[PDB]
């Protein structure tokens, strides 16, 4: 399952999850590929911004669900 | 009776409308969040104003004191 | 011996099988004709679902009977 996100700059990156992934994994998947740490991010999906300890389909996210990636 | 691709374009007709309504359903998401997001800025931008305007005033009003401390200093060492 | 398989919206086509060929045989030759996934399809007849592994004779399907086909539309 594929989703992306989008930082403040535009940019958009690509992510393989799956809907058990909590919104800790993919913070985890961020930061592999952006360098950013988990606790400097906040991550966005239909307008709330998403827990630790949650999933994805806890969000109803699916794939080519964008997340937005808003920085501390 | 159906012509080579017939059902074929009936079916990659409905496929389109299928990812027609998950761009649509994608766009309210996505808006939600651009607005979430611009609130949430504008927010953070307003509160470090108010910090920074404490601070201004903290540092004018040190600078008056300290006057007013330099003044009662000054008549007392040269007379 | 020649079939046909129908939509909900009207249209028919013709497949050429054997009573022997398979349910997801058949899929696959609707595949090579209309593009369609097989996992996409749904076949019925005789107020049943077909199932891939059990053959047109298993079913009863004889010379021009028609299936009704029944599609799995997916933006996902
Ligand atoms: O939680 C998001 C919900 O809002 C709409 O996009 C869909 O109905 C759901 O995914
Ligand atoms: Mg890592
Ligand atoms: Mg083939």
């Amino acid at each position: 399952m594929q989703i992306f996100v989008k930082t403040l700059t535009g940019k958009t990156i690509t992510l393989e999850v799956e809907p058990s992934d909590t919104i800790e994994n993919v913070k985890a998947k961020i930061q592999d590929k952006e360098g950013i740490p988990p606790d400097q991010q906040r991550l966005i999906f239909a307008g709330k911004q998403l827990e630790d300890g949650r999933t994805l389909s806890d969000y109803n996210i699916q794939k080519e669900s964008t997340l937005h990636l808003v920085l501390r | 009776l159906s012509k080579p691709g017939e059902l074929r374009r009936e079916y990659e007709e409905e496929i389109s409308k299928v990812a027609a309504e998950r761009r649509a359903s994608e766009e309210e998401e996505n808006k939600a969040s651009e607005e979430y997001i611009q609130r949430l800025l504008a927010e953070e931008e307003e509160e470090e104003k108010r910090q920074a305007e404490k601070r201004r005033r903290a540092m004018e009003e040190q600078l008056k004191s300290d006057e007013e401390l330099a003044r009662k200093l000054s008549i007392d060492i040269n007379n």
